[PDB]
């Protein structure tokens, strides 16, 4: 009844939901073939059979990830008319996801959305998977968010994006993706989620203890972040959360609007055992600046809002028994405008794991949502990479020829400082 | 969707690219025939980028091989997999360039190149969405010098959306193998900056070294060099071929690489490179493919990169492997070489990985280098042509072809501005 | 009781009847051989044996269509005497269909027509199907059309026509057939129905995801717009409609009685699955201007009546909840004086699947008869196909030297600047 | 029903039938004796229209073969496929044309004319319903052009509401084969503008380079070439004969090509044409059959269609097929070739399918082809004949034959008034 559906932009955002609806599928007892031998409503649509398809709109510009789902195991789930293709990739150019290719199958991926929405009933939001480095996952989806803020407006869209490493890069152009694709953004979307490559090489390294992560584990982490968050509506829950509580509890500011995720327990089945588990124990596993899933330093920075939702075997007055905590700690300092830096959500229901899946069966978990300024870092560095390639005007040529104006990175770059003068507006204490 | 013509110009674009041929027939089990006969359906999942498909389940390779004389053709359709090629395309003439860039691209080509063109249109509309022209030629020779950058200024002119990608064959220094080569590489290179999004130098003295010293090949024949030139050429579009955890296809290297629109000279690498017996006596992991790549011995174009600085870097992987070995060591090579680095591109390493690997092993590398260091690649020939022009010497072969000796003052100046930008993005801070 | 005889002239009329009566035969239970081992009287009247044969009248000049009638599988089904062939075909010549040709056979045709209009106690009107290419679909079909309307007069008469494509013609003088053979059925024929190659290619191509439709697939989907006309008098349903019902609902002036077509759902087997079909889900898809079948665009005009005839599992008061969105719709737009732009018809039989079909099994269908003002587009082309080959007089010795007057170009094409200027009178709105 | 009277006249009438009668007795399944030895009845469902059923289950050719001399029925009636026609149609004189069109249409040809329309009218009363004459005949030649537009003048007096198509062998512009043949061509042209619906014009140097660059023959001979007039001669009438899902027939092809009466001289061509080799090397798909004719080098009139406009264009198609892939690939080659059509014919493409194929193909095409590039054809002969008329040669065979100058005089206007009308519809908005 409280439906929302799901944009898949960019083999980044593909490769997420390959994940996402293989968690999901386990979590409702569904088979890849749509079968299952009432609360999936929120995902599932149902057909006039016994077969249950979802709500998701898959959409590359180039056929690659698109036909291994095509061919996959999934085969049978998909229907096949959301599974957009285009021809021509984007190819980390910004300016080809948003003028030259995409505007070629924006109208398409429109009708599908439109399609989804007039049988949802109760639709509350979207949930755009991509990533700030590709050029599809940059510019078809600046270029999507334009039009569902048209189409739509009032809904809640939501962002789960892979923001770039400050160390770890896999292509030259990120930072010229990253500052574009978020000045678009920037108007568009209510709450955007930043997860970083690095900060989950870390994680699982350390807190998994696997030597060679894959792809194929740094998804299955960002699946767990999206079901937990979407666990109030697609369970009941002792204290429930709906996606339009998260944008009036984390959003003070309509420029910031850029939290950061936190996943806990991550442990292997060696470390199943050997510790207890309680809500103590993963609520000061999150606020640790070591297990955060964005390369930033909190402890830099001061907490704006921080969003804790818990599933599973969860006791409401050990919860206040380990938030109380925090606030006395001195590592985790709020900003001086809020007292109430807090919200708490609980579902009944556990996470439940996948088979072949690196992480271990937990009673419990938290998915921390949480507003921060040290993010403020992670934008400085990343205007830093844009001030020493754009002062040469290197790549400027590749995406000048493909319809954009010189003059609109100057744009970008003059938004994006005074988006980095916000932070320090706001990091500040107030007089008298 | 996304299909490849390749075109082969030239004696050694033939013998390149049958062997090329080879290879890429080996990696999606064809035939001798033309005829499908592997085990798994990615090989036919992605078929059709070199290939059209036939009637009677067979596929012919979508390549246009030109030549100016019959005596490397008749090589190529005698010998293994040239059976499968289709007869049309076999685009050659009967007079030969006679090792002459007049001749290839003035008299001889031009009396060929609307009977190339006609068959490039036809194989451009047999694609559904084409991707771009892949160029085999040499900057040496008279037909891969003068034919090939002919076809490159025709097919610009008609497809200017598409990537023209050439793997010249750049002359080397310590031999020649042709006494007017500094007069057929600087007339090419001045049509290689203005119709090609990228080119690929390779050295034939490098390829001597690596089978020497790194492969431990003591005679080593053509047939073995050019497997080392079609080990990069199919491990440049191997992501365009097969599914990988992170994609990468020809106009992701051409943005990715190249920051100027003139400097997209680039030196390949392939790893790993291993002799008979000294291949059990290794590990193959991620961090020894990364370390074999970025040294000084393992580069086919023949310069060294610690006399550079590297602008882009591309590293395209093959086989199962795991991103944060990947992205450990690409960092890892950047930590301690930031002086080889150029400073203003801050990560300047693109990554690829592709899930398929090579037949017969475990994981494979293809390095793509941008660097300065082939400014000392146009220093060397801009020297050696300058010393040959000065004296007007083998003017009259090109003079009594068409040719002005204002056709050589442009082109000798556009490699001293190419030179001089090389020179100014080296001691750019 | 309600008896209804159909007549197929040309090369086009014929292909389609054999996949009508393919259908037919199919919904009845009726083998070819005009076995079934009280609702088919519409269509086929009894013998004296337990055997059924229909009332069709296939009309060629030339033989070949109808001798693969008279050799394929419904050798037995046909009446040898309603099968008549000339000898030469009109041969893409409207005047040889109509004064050289075709006034050799028309006393045998109304000859066989009045043998089957006796022996039906009910008759309500005709269902002639040609297309406007042929010169026998052209020439003997206006030739008829006359001739039924001396004969008959107050009876129904129906036509299913194929009209010329924009840009895809099989035919050189289709503008001259076209503007000949409508000049003659304006003022006789009660309803024409028009259908489009191009429109079928494309939903064959894109809704059906063939490659490679053929002939036999374009018939099959006009047969589903023929039985669904005909499945209220064939049927019993919850809301019937009689083919006078249909020339009272659509048309408002006896000039503009050219409505067209639109089916739905057309889906493969593949898409039978992954969407549930509601009546919601079907209606909003005719509106649709990619699901039209005649290459006009609804958005470039008005409607002034549309008609929905649905089929199958139809549940009438979600009917009136699918039909009362579209009218707050925008890109549906009616002409000012029309406020009730509607006709309503529920049968209670599904449409069957014949084998060897591209259609899938589906629970409802719908038929929508839309008369709109965006067929004056149409008509807006095919006299600019007219205006420049009549201005060089091109072709004009072919119809000129086979009967026909020169000067009676000019009485059609002033005619139908006359109808092409009654869409625009039509198509504004009232003063005041 | 339906039925047509084959006539062949001259030496060129009689190869291209002779080769004519082979194709059809092959389709049909019919024996070198005259019985039926197919495997379907759709062989001889229409098996009427070109043949009469005699007793004994037998079948003749509906055939009328005409010579002045008999040189070529002796090669006819003992070759093979010799024994099937009627011994009474061969009717042939003695005297011989002599290479002259007078002593073919006034001395010698009148001599036999009344023999032969008796055979005509013996042919056509046997017909249940007739279709209308085709004609095999040369412009060159003096029975094909003087015996041959002889018989079109009677015949047509006779049956004028039949169609009356002629398969004209025009001559060649590079090489003659008759010194008198801009006279044969001229004087026959007279005769065709009045009395022909329509007329194939065919040109044998055409023919020499589809057999050489196409189909890769290096030796063909006259019955290589007569079997690629009469794969277009049978795929004329193909779907007359068959079942098809557009079914075309002689007078539709009539209607829709012929915009203007006099303007009936077409341009045939056929597709596929491959060789033995590069058969195999090839998808034969509808749009590979569809550019394979639009193209100039496939045209067997030896005029390049891009120096005028195609007024009408019919593609009659063999083979099970698809209308959309048919239909895009009509519209394909109208939209980007927009200026090579002219304009005010909207949608000047003629659509035919018949369902069955030539023996061992897949799928064929027939392309039929009314264009304004045939006034060169006319351009050139009527530059031929005014250099020849101009100093009287070869007048006094003529002129001794009965005739006078102002039967040239009419004959030279008449052609030009006939390359003024297609510079006119040329040049037509
Ligand atoms: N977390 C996570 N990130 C991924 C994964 N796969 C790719 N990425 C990220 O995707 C980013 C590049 O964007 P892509 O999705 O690969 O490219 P794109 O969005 O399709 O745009 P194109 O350049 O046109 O291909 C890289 O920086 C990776 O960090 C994955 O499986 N998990
Ligand atoms: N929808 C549909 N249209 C067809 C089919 N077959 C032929 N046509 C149409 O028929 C038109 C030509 O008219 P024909 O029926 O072939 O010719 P005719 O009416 O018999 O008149 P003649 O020219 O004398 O043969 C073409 O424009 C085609 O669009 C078919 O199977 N389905
Ligand atoms: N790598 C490689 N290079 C070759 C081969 N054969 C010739 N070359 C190079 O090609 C150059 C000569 O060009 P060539 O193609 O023979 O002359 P062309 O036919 O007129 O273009 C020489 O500098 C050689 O270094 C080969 O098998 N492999
Ligand atoms: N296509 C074709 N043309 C031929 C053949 N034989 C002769 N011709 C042509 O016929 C012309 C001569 O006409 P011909 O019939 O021999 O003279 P006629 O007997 O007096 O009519 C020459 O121009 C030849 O080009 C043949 O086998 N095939
Ligand atoms: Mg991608
Ligand atoms: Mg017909």
């Amino acid at each position: 009844m409280r439906e929302c559906i799901s944009i898949h932009v960019g083999q980044a955002g593909v490769q997420i939901g390959n994940a996402c609806w293989e968690l999901y599928c386990l979590e409702h007892g569904i088979q890849p073939d749509g079968q299952m031998p009432d609360s999936f409503n929120t995902f599932f649509s149902e057909t006039g059979a016994g077969k249950h398809v979802p709500r998701a709109v898959f959409v590359d510009l180039e056929p690659t990830v698109i036909d291994e789902v095509r061919t996959g195991t999934y085969r049978q789930l998909f229907h096949p008319e959301q599974l957009i293709t285009g021809k021509e990739d984007a190819a980390n150019n910004y300016a080809r996801g948003h003028y030259t290719i995409g505007k070629e199958i924006i109208d398409l991926v429109l009708d599908r959305i439109r399609k989804l929405a007039d049988q949802c009933t109760g639709l509350q939001g979207f949930l755009v998977f991509h990533s700030f480095g590709g050029g599809t996952g940059s510019g078809f989806t600046s270029l999507l968010m334009e039009r569902l803020s048209v189409d739509y407006g009032k809904k809640s869209k939501l962002e789960f994006s892979i923001y770039p490493a400050p160390q770890v890069s896999t292509a030259v152009v990120e930072p010229y993706n990253s500052i574009l694709t978020t000045h678009t953004t920037l108007e568009h979307s209510d709450c955007a989620f930043m997860v970083d490559n690095e900060a989950i090489y870390d994680i699982c390294r350390r807190n998994l203890d696997i030597e060679r992560p894959t792809y194929t584990n740094l998804n299955r982490l960002i699946s767990q972040i999206v079901s937990s968050i979407t666990a109030s509506l697609r369970f009941d829950g002792a204290l429930n959360v709906d996606l339009t509580e998260f944008q009036t509890n984390l959003v003070p500011y309509p420029r910031i609007h850029f939290p950061l995720a936190t996943y806990a327990p991550v442990i292997s089945a060696e470390k199943a055992y050997h510790e207890q588990l309680s809500v103590a124990e993963i609520t000061n596993a999150c606020f640790e600046p070591a297990n955060q899933m964005v390369k930033c330093d909190p402890r830099h920075g001061k907490y704006m809002a921080c969003c804790l939702l818990y599933r599973g075997d969860v006791v409401p007055k050990d919860v206040n028994a380990a938030i109380a905590t925090i606030k006395t700690k001195r590592s985790i300092q709020f900003v001086d405008w809020c007292p109430t830096g807090f919200k708490v959500g609980i579902n009944y229901q556990p996470p439940t794991v996948v088979p072949g899946g690196d992480l271990a069966k937990v009673q419990r978990a938290v998915c921390m949502l949480s507003n921060t300024t040290a993010i403020a870092e992670a934008w400085a560095r990343l205007d830093h990479k844009f001030d020493l390639m754009y002062a040469k005007r290197a790549f400027v040529h590749w995406y000048v020829g493909e319809g954009m104006e010189e003059g609109e990175f100057s744009e970008a770059r003059e938004d994006m400082a005074a988006l980095e003068k916000d932070y320090e507006e706001v990091g500040v204490d107030s007089v008298e | 969707m996304r299909e490849i013509v390749h075109i082969q110009a030239g004696q050694c674009g033939n013998q390149i690219g049958a062997k090329f041929w080879e290879v890429i027939s080996d990696e999606h089990g064809i035939d001798p025939t033309g005829s499908y006969h592997g085990d798994s359906d990615l090989q036919l999942e992605r078929i059709n980028v070199y290939y059209n498909e036939a009637a009677g389940n067979k596929y012919v390779p979508r390549a246009i091989l030109v030549d100016l004389e019959p005596g490397t053709m008749d090589s190529v359709r005698s010998g293994p997999f040239g059976q499968i090629f289709r007869p049309d395309n076999f685009v050659f003439g009967q007079s030969g360039a006679g090792n002459n860039w007049a001749k290839g691209h003035y008299t001889e080509g031009a009396e060929l190149v609307d009977s190339v063109l006609d068959v490039v249109r036809k194989e451009s509309e047999s694609c559904d969405c084409l991707q771009g022209f892949q160029l085999t030629h040499s900057l040496g020779g008279g037909t891969g010098s003068g034919m090939g950058t002919l076809l490159i200024s025709k097919i610009r002119e008609e497809y200017p959306d598409r990537i023209m990608n050439t793997f010249s064959v750049v002359p080397s220094p310590k031999v020649s193998d042709t006494v007017v080569e500094p007069y057929n590489a600087t007339l090419s290179v001045h049509q290689l900056v203005e119709n090609t999004d990228e080119t690929y130098c390779i050295d034939n003295e490098a390829l001597y070294d690596i089978c020497f010293r790194t492969l431990k090949l003591t005679t080593p024949t053509y047939g073995d060099l050019n497997h080392l030139v079609s080990a990069t050429m199919s491990g440049v579009t191997t992501c365009l071929r097969f599914p990988g955890q992170l994609n990468a296809d020809l106009r992701k290297l051409a943005v990715n690489m190249v920051p100027f629109p003139r400097l997209h000279f680039f030196m390949p690498g392939f790893a790993p490179l291993t002799s008979r017996g000294s291949q059990q006596y290794r590990a193959l992991t991620v961090p020894e493919l990364t370390q074999q790549m970025f040294d000084a011995k393992n580069m086919m174009a023949a310069c060294d990169p610690r006399h550079g600085r590297y602008l882009t870097v591309a590293a395209v992987f093959r086989g199962r492997m795991s991103m944060k070995e990947v992205d450990e060591q690409m960092l890892n090579v950047q930590n301690k070489n930031s002086s080889y680095f150029v400073e203003w591109i801050p990560n300047n390493v693109k990554t690829a990985v592709c899930d398929i690997p090579p037949r017969g092993l475990k994981m494979s590398a293809t390095f793509i280098g941008n660097s300065t260091a082939i400014q000392e690649l146009f220093k060397r020939i801009s020297e050696q042509f300058t010393a040959m022009f000065r004296r007007k010497a083998f003017l009259h072969w090109y003079t009594g072809e068409g040719m002005d000796e204002m056709e050589f003052t442009e082109a000798e100046s556009n490699m001293n501005d190419l030179v001089s930008e090389y020179q100014q993005y080296q001691d750019a801070t």
